[PDB]
RNA sequence: CCUUUAACGAGGAUCCAUUGGAGGGCAAGUCUGGUCGCAGCAGCCGCGGUAAUUCCAGCUCCAAUAGCGUAUAUUAAAGUU
RNA sequence: GACGACCCAUUCGAACGUCUGCCCUAUCAACUUUCGAUGGUAGUCGCCGUGCCUACCAUGGUGACCACGGGUGACGGGGAAUCAGGGUUCGAUUCCGGAGAGGGAGCCUGAGAAACGGCUACCACAUCCAAGGAAGGCAGCAGGCGCGCAAAUUACCCACUC
RNA sequence: UACCUGGUUGAUCCUGCCAGUAGCAUAUGCUUGUCUCAAAGAUUAAGCCAUGCAUGUCUAAGUACGCACGGCCGGUACAGUGAAACUGCGAAUGGCUCAUUAAAUCAGUUAUGGUUCCUUUGGUCGCUACUUGGAUAACUGUGGUAAUUC
């Protein structure tokens, strides 16, 4: 039945926030090994043919990723499944545009269109820190990067801002109670706040509070909490939202009033 | 009220280039010119069964 | 006499003159009398019906709207 | 085994339990008269849209006030029940809503509106009306005489541009009468 | 649907300890009438044929694995591809025409094997049940969706399938058409492939000769090369078999073979000789009732075919109870007490010649209440010296007319007879022995009523060929000279009217001179063979009789052909011209064993 | 049936045959078929002997030994070429290779040469 | 195929709605002919033995309606698990 | 630039483990154990932990809170029908997991298989033969026989989803 | 919609069942104008299978002496398109069915600090040499067998 690995994904499987239909077939992009995991990334077909509506069928987006059009963190894919993920930059200079994938505030990604001047570096989340041969320390990232010689005071769970062309981690932030932060994982995933606690369970899943902008309080796992600022400053520039979550009352109230319609 | 879809190339080269080719064919501009499926498909198992130059089929059918 | 079992039962051919329909060594179908297991009326032994006598319906044949085959 | 289809469907009435009872028939006889309908399906087809209704409106009617899900579902379900205008704007809350009745749903329907708008000589005349493509409701041409009209669409019911009832080239039977001093006594 | 009986006969069947229950569980052997008649004997468990309603009951009520279910086909509208006219012949379906091989078809007279042949050239409308007022192909093409039957008949309707279609006879056209000597070749669809054919088909020493002045070999060879030179996909041949020698036979279907490859549909009626393993791939059998309906199976692989076909009772979906042992006499007869005297005669050397035919016989032994056989290839004077003997001419050098009244039969069989054959049943008469001599040649099993009254012009070969046997048994004479009876025969036919002639020619104590192409009667239809042999129409001398044995076996050694039986079917096949099975019996001169 | 060397018999056998061995072709990566061989002793049995002549005798035989040979292919590889032509190890390997001669009849006349690989 | 559209295309006799029933449960006839404890009906109670509201038919009427009847499995009725 | 490559990390997994959860049956009350049953020490083998297997010891382990044996017209689940409140019945079936390719068994190649659109034997069927030999696996899509109360075309196309 | 009705008696009140009532899903009977959607050899035989098809694959970038075409003149890594064959990769995915299976599968929960992992992404690449060896395909030519993708 199932002698080895698999290579199909049918639509009905696949993960919800990549928002499909299912009417068009049973069959999903299947995001072929990459960086992120499987269920946390966006394959490129995806953000081209159904975000952005550049292409219209699998064809023209493997006929516009053949033309070296396409460049994730710098270098140039060219396939069509790669998995994309959290705080990556595409870059497609024919048309002059830089975007940032970052959920927005209901647990899927957005389209977040930056300046080219911000479309240089990039944020990582420190997940492991071991020596190598002749005593040398290295990193891993949270995007399978590593790194050689960091500065010996950079521990897990804190953020590394990495410029994109030559790696070279530039600036960091350190996990302290009072650090700007976005979840990525559960049920809060997007919500975007302060830290204020750290509860720890000595043997597993050390739980981690926040307060947001406006006073809410939500709890996570030490596994989805994601530095980005030193407080109440974001180091990347936050959505439209930033991450506050109005209740379902508030977004009914406000989208009525404002009549958001047309133009 | 009738609806849908409209696409206007900047040239006729690329026009010649994405272009799925049965749009193509709607105005000349191409001619899928094979017979049919069960052909292709009963030919190709033939061929298997010969080594070296496949005369029989790559010529004679 | 039932083909997948080979055993014997008795079965009931309910109209007025339908019991002319049917000869013997020919093949019908019968169905259940509408208890589930017991008999209907004052007919003693007896738990199910005729329905069809030679791939066509006791119903037809009653009415005219068909006739048996030969 | 595995398609790209969609099987999601379900029945919109329920028959009664009691299958020959005289008052029910009677009143549901009634009924078909007075609104014109075809059968007896479309009467329990409203029973069931209303007793759906209710049950939603007795569910949210349990929780105690000032629970967040009660007062979205219920600010909710008020607003579309006046949305079709089978509800007074100066009642809107859960308690006016376990005294609708059948007969506010089969007055908002189409045919009946065509009728009592003045379109039409009677229900039954209604009816052929709507289902002969004569009856527009702004640009679009209705053939359905179940359309259940919300509110501020109740002004735009009018003839369909292209009907002999107002600007409308007549019909076959018009033009063979006519040909008929043609080709009728003209020409045969 | 259909009807179903039981077969029994199967692994130690034994009613010894089978305890009997066969009859103990079936309705009809309950209710008085006869059906299983077994008890504890020393007899194989007896079922009946029309007795047992079937209702699998006896099946499953049996300890050991004895008894079975089959059925029998008939007709219960099987979609009807085609009726003529009310009481009158239907074919049921046709099988789909495989592309690039040879589709074969192998049945008997009567059951439909023409009219398919007629259907998937486009030549007729099928007419797939009740009638329609013009020929509607709409109806095809709406009762063949989901099939690839549909495309086909498409492709036959866009002019894009050109058809070819063989005469069914070489004898009903020679007054029709009409070609003048050198431009009939000119006329051809082609120019370089004439040479290949003709060449490689042996046209070549007569394609300047006067058309008139050919024999039936030449013609079929003609036929042959006309159909094949003209360039199309579909291809249809009615018998190519018919009446040509074994080695005609041999290189015609090495030259039909030579056009299976560049995506041509080739489509032959086959009740061929054995020659099978390298001349028709896939073969397709015929069932039903010859003068009343039929059915094509789906398709099989030839020797599979052949064998389950040959066999009967093997096919393993449906079957039919018909086709004994066919191929051959087995059952073996002979004696010849009564033979105290006979009438013996001795013919001169006589030789003669028309305008390039020479012929020669040698003085021989003219035997008595004892038969001949002469055999050869086609132009060798068999019908010629025949004929001349009979008397046309050369009454210059010697000369016995025949004393005794000769029967006579033909091979050029188209009578001019206005009104019906059962005139010509009363030109001669059968005012003689009354008994069984023609309800045994055919009552039962052929319906000879058809041939008792029928329309002339409209006869199948068959019947045509019997009407001409009739010609023969029925005129006051002594002496029977038959010419190729064979012709629109099948197996089990050509055998019965051979053995028919045999042993009716047998017991009033006369001669009969027999000419034969195929190699079973010319076995079967006597004890002494003279041999034709020579080089057509240069120098034929016809061999001083012999016997039977040394004059076959000195005959098939000049055409490098032998025969080998078949231990289970008695069966003769030929070899590959070269084989490790074949090189000891060329060198050793026996082309057929078990005498 | 095929004779295959050091089965030592006269009869003939079943051998598991893989890659590698002789009367037998695999049809996919790690096959092994069971196949029908005759041992290598000659015997009155066979349809045909293969022989290679290695000692010329002094008639020639009129059907084999009349006849010429030809170059067939020219070495391809460099090393190969100057091994047969007994170049030096500076000696301007590119122009002692082989040109194969074709004139095909209805096209003009023409030479090619393989590739040098190495 | 649908949708959009030409040109033809209705007088009601055909461009013809069926499936079950009319003692009770259970909506609807003590109307007329035939049979006479027979034929048959009837899930249950029960109809038929010469003046049948239940059988066989004609007429009329009732129910749901492009659907309706029957056999079986199962759920509610069952507070008879 | 392409390709290749020892090692580490990442990704996609796979395997082995922890806690809890199961239909009917007592006309199933005791079961397991040199033919490993429960544990201890040393090893063999395995990708690794481990009676996984071997040698030597100990006499243990489970059960009325239903062990052990038997039946199931039993693949599990997400779910489906009915339903005042509680419940009852169904889930072969399009998503997840498992198992199998006529029945057992043994292997090659390979990162990954005890693979059957691979190979080697036995059993049961069955095909061709020139009788020496050769070849087979539709519970894939169409189609056919049989079984039955019971289930469709031997169609067109890679334009969509992959 | 949290509902009942007929039947033991000469009549009454009960227990208690049989029958009625409504849905649901398999079959079958009669009948069928329009339009959208769409289940479908599971039940029984994980019974047997004629025929056709369902797995193959080349870029500028592993090996081009097929005159298979073909060039502006020839091959001096040698033109260019390129059959065949060697080589690399895939064929362990998908599809089908539910026979086996009762702490087994499976579900939620956790652990590999007790293991392996083609590929993807990121790290690592320095303790006769201006380039070595022979030998098989395709191709050419002779064959064997009733017969095969011998
Ligand atoms: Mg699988
Ligand atoms: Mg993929
Ligand atoms: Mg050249
Ligand atoms: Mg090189
Ligand atoms: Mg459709
Ligand atoms: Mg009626
Ligand atoms: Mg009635
Ligand atoms: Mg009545
Ligand atoms: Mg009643
Ligand atoms: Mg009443
Ligand atoms: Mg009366
Ligand atoms: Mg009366
Ligand atoms: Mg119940
Ligand atoms: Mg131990
Ligand atoms: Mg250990
Ligand atoms: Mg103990
Ligand atoms: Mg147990
Ligand atoms: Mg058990
Ligand atoms: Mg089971
Ligand atoms: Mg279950
Ligand atoms: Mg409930
Ligand atoms: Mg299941
Ligand atoms: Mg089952
Ligand atoms: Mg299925
Ligand atoms: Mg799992
Ligand atoms: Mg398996
Ligand atoms: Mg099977
Ligand atoms: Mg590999
Ligand atoms: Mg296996
Ligand atoms: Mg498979
Ligand atoms: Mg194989
Ligand atoms: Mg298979
Ligand atoms: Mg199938
Ligand atoms: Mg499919
Ligand atoms: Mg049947
Ligand atoms: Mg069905
Ligand atoms: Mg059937
Ligand atoms: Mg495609
Ligand atoms: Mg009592
Ligand atoms: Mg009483
Ligand atoms: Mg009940
Ligand atoms: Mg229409
Ligand atoms: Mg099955
Ligand atoms: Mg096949
Ligand atoms: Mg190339
Ligand atoms: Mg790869
Ligand atoms: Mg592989
Ligand atoms: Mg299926
Ligand atoms: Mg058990
Ligand atoms: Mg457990
Ligand atoms: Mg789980
Ligand atoms: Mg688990
Ligand atoms: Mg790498």
């Amino acid at each position: 039945m199932a002698r080895g690995p698999k290579k199909h994904l049918k639509r009905v499987a696949a993960p919800k926030h990549w928002m499909l239909d299912k009417l068009t077939s049973v069959f999903a992009p299947r995001p072929s090994t990459g960086p992120h995991k499987l269920r946390e990334c966006l394959p490129l077909i995806i953000f081209l043919r159904n975000k952005l509506k550049y292409a219209l069928t699998g064809d023209e987006v493997k006929k516009i990723c053949m033309q070296r059009f396409i460049k994730i963190d710098g270098k140039v894919r060219a396939d069509i499944t790669y998995p994309a993920g959290f705080m990556d930059v595409i870059s497609i200079d024919k048309t002059g545009e830089n975007f940032r994938l970052i959920y927005d505030t209901k647990g899927r990604f957005a389209v977040h269109r930056i300046t080219p001047e911000e479309a240089k570096y990039k944020l990582c989340k420190v997940r492991k820190i071991f020596v190598g041969t002749k005593g040398i320390p290295h990193l891993v990232t949270h995007d399978a990067r590593t790194i050689r010689y960091p500065d010996p005071l950079i521990k897990m769970n804190d953020t590394i801002q990495i410029d994109l062309e030559t790696g070279k981690i530039t600036d960091f932030i350190k996990f302290d109670t009072g650090n700007l932060c976005m979840v990525t994982g559960g049920a809060n995933l997007g919500r975007i706040g302060v830290i204020t606690n750290r509860e720890r369970h000595p043997g597993s899943f050390d739980v981690v509070h926040v307060k947001d902008a406006n006073g809410n309080s939500f709890a996570t796992r030490l596994s989805n909490i994601f530095v980005i600022g030193k407080g109440n400053k974001p180091w990347i520039s936050l959505p439209r939202g930033k991450g506050i979550r109005l209740t379902i009352a508030e977004e009914r109230d406000k989208r009525l009033a404002a009549k958001q319609s047309s133009g | 009220k009738t609806t849908g879809f409209g696409m206007i190339y900047d040239s006729l080269d690329y026009a010649k280039k994405n272009e799925p080719k049965h749009r193509l064919a709607r105005h000349g501009l191409y001619e899928k010119k094979k017979t049919s499926r069960k052909q292709r498909k009963e030919r190709k198992n033939r061929m298997k069964k010969v080594r070296g130059t496949a005369k029989a089929n790559v010529g004679a059918g | 006499q039932l083909i997948k079992n080979g055993k014997k039962i008795t079965a009931f051919v309910p109209n007025d003159g339908c019991l002319n329909f049917i000869e013997e060594n020919d093949e019908v179908l019968v169905a259940g009398f509408g208890r589930k297991g017991h008999a209907v009326g004052d007919i003693p032994g007896v738990r199910f019906k005729v329905v069809k006598v030679a791939n066509v319906s006791l119903l037809a044949l009653y009415k005219g709207k068909k006739e048996r085959p030969r | 085994m595995p398609v790209a289809r969609s099987w999601v469907c379900r029945k919109t009435y329920v028959t009664p339990r009691r299958p020959f009872e005289k008052s029910r028939l009677d009143q549901e006889l009634k009924l078909i008269g007075e609104y014109g309908l075809r059968n007896k399906r479309e009467v329990w087809r409203v029973k069931f849209t209303l007793a759906k209704i209710r049950k939603a409106a007795r569910e949210l009617l349990t929780l105690d006030e000032k629970d967040p899900r009660r007062l979205f579902e219920g600010n909710a379900l008020l607003r579309r029940l006046v949305r079709i205008g089978v509800l007074d704007e100066g009642k809107m809350k859960l308690d006016y809503i376990l005294g609708l009745k059948i007969e506010d749903f089969l007055e908002r329907r189409l045919q009946t509106q065509v009728f009592k708008l003045g379109l039409a000589k009677s229900i039954h005349h209604a009816r052929v009306l709507i289902r002969q493509r004569h009856i527009r409701v702004r640009k679009q041409v209705v053939n359905i005489p179940s359309f259940i009209v919300r509110l501020d669409s109740q002004k735009h019911i009018d003839f369909s541009l292209r009907s002999p009832y107002g600007g409308g080239r007549p019909g076959r039977v018009k033009r063979k009468n006519a040909k008929k001093g043609q080709g009728g006594a003209g020409a045969g | 649907k259909l009807t179903r009986i039981a077969i029994v006969n199967h692994d130690k069947c034994k009613p010894k300890k089978c305890r009997q229950e066969c009859k103990k569980s079936c309705p009809v052997v309950r209710m008085g009438k006869l059906c299983i008649e077994v008890t504890p004997q020393s007899k194989i468990a007896w079922i009946s044929e029309t007795l047992c309603i079937g209702c699998g009951i006896c099946i499953k009520k049996c300890p050991f694995g004895a008894l079975s279910i089959v059925n029998l086909p008939s007709n219960l509208e099987k979609e009807t591809t085609h009726r003529y006219c009310a009481n009158a012949f239907k074919l049921h379906r046709l099988p789909i025409p495989r592309p690039g091989e040879v589709l074969g078809l192998v049945g008997t007279n009567g059951i439909g094997k023409s009219t398919a042949l007629k259907i998937l050239a486009g030549k007729q409308k099928p007419n797939l049940g009740k009638y329609d007022d013009p020929p509607d192909w709409q109806e095809i093409l709406t009762y063949f969706r989901g099939s690839e039957l549909q495309n086909y008949f498409t492709k036959i309707l866009e002019d894009d399938l050109k058809a070819i279609i063989k005469p069914q006879y070489v004898d009903q056209i020679p007054k029709a058409a009409k070609g003048t000597v050198g431009s009939i070749l000119d006329r051809k669809d082609e120019t370089k492939t004439q040479a290949i054919v003709c060449q490689q088909l042996d046209l070549t020493h007569l394609k300047e000769r006067n058309v008139e002045d050919l024999s039936g070999g030449e013609l079929q060879r003609f036929a042959c090369a006309v159909v094949c030179i003209q360039k199309a996909d579909i291809f249809m041949f009615d018998e190519p078999s018919s009446y040509l020698d074994v080695k005609q036979r041999l290189k015609a279907a090495i030259t039909i073979r030579s056009l299976i490859n560049p995506d041509r549909y080739i489509i032959v009626v086959e009740h061929d000789l054995s020659v099978l393993d390298y001349l028709s791939d896939f073969i397709c059998c015929l069932y039903g009732v010859p003068s009343a309906y039929g059915v094509v199976t789906m398709p099989f692989s030839v020797r599979e075919g052949i064998n389950i076909f040959l066999d009967g009772y093997v096919p393993t979906e449906n079957l039919r109870f018909r086709d004994a042992s066919l191929v051959f006499k087995v059952a073996e007869t002979a004696n010849e007490e009564e033979v105290k005297k006979m009438c013996m005669y001795k013919y001169p050397g006589m030789k003669k010649k028309m305008g390039e035919f020479e012929l020669a016989i040698v003085a021989g032994e003219f035997t008595d209440s004892e038969i001949m056989v002469m055999l050869g290839e086609n132009g060798t004077g068999k019908t010629t010296f025949i004929r001349m003997l009979a008397g046309r001419l050369k009454p210059d050098e010697g000369g016995e007319v025949p004393v005794l009244n000769v029967s006579y039969k033909p091979q050029k069989i188209s009578p001019k007879s206005t009104g019906s054959v059962r005139q010509l049943l009363h030109e001669k008469i059968r005012d003689a022995y009354t008994h069984p001599q023609f309800v045994t040649d055919v009552m039962k099993p052929l319906q000879i009523e058809n041939i008792i009254d029928q329309e002339v012009q409209t006869l199948s070969g068959g019947e045509l060929q019997r009407v001409a046997l009739a010609l023969c048994l029925g005129k006051p004479a002594d002496v029977y000279l038959i010419d190729e009876p064979s012709a629109y025969l099948d197996s089990e036919q050509r055998l019965m009217a051979a053995r028919v002639v045999k042993r009716f020619i047998l017991h009033a104590k006369k001669t009969a001179f027999v000419v034969e192409h195929d190699f079973i009667m010319a076995t079967y239809l006597a004890d002494r063979v003279i041999v034709f042999d020579g080089i057509p129409s240069k120098n034929t001398v016809a061999n001083s009789p012999q016997t039977l044995l040394a004059g076959m076996n000195k005959f098939l050694s000049q055409l490098e052909i032998t025969f080998r039986r078949d231990p289970n079917n008695y069966r003769p096949r030929i070899n590959k011209l070269n084989s490790i099975k074949d090189v000891e019996q060329k060198k050793s001169g026996n082309y057929f064993f078990l005498d | 049936f095929p004779m295959k060397q050091g089965v030592l018999t006269h009869g003939r056998v079943r051998l598991l045959l893989s890659k590698g061995h002789s009367c037998y072709r695999p049809r996919r990566t790690g096959e092994r078929k069971r196949k029908s061989v005759r041992g290598c002793i000659v015997d009155a049995n066979l349809s045909v002997l293969n022989l290679v002549i290695v000692k010329k005798g002094e008639k020639d035989i009129p059907g084999l030994t009349d006849t010429t040979v030809t170059r067939r292919l020219g070495p391809k590889r460099a090393s190969r070429i100057r091994k047969l032509f007994n170049l030096s190890k500076e000696d301007d390997v590119r122009q002692y290779v082989v040109r194969k001669p074709l004139n095909k009849e209805g096209k003009k006349p023409r030479t090619k040469a393989p590739k040098i690989q190495r």
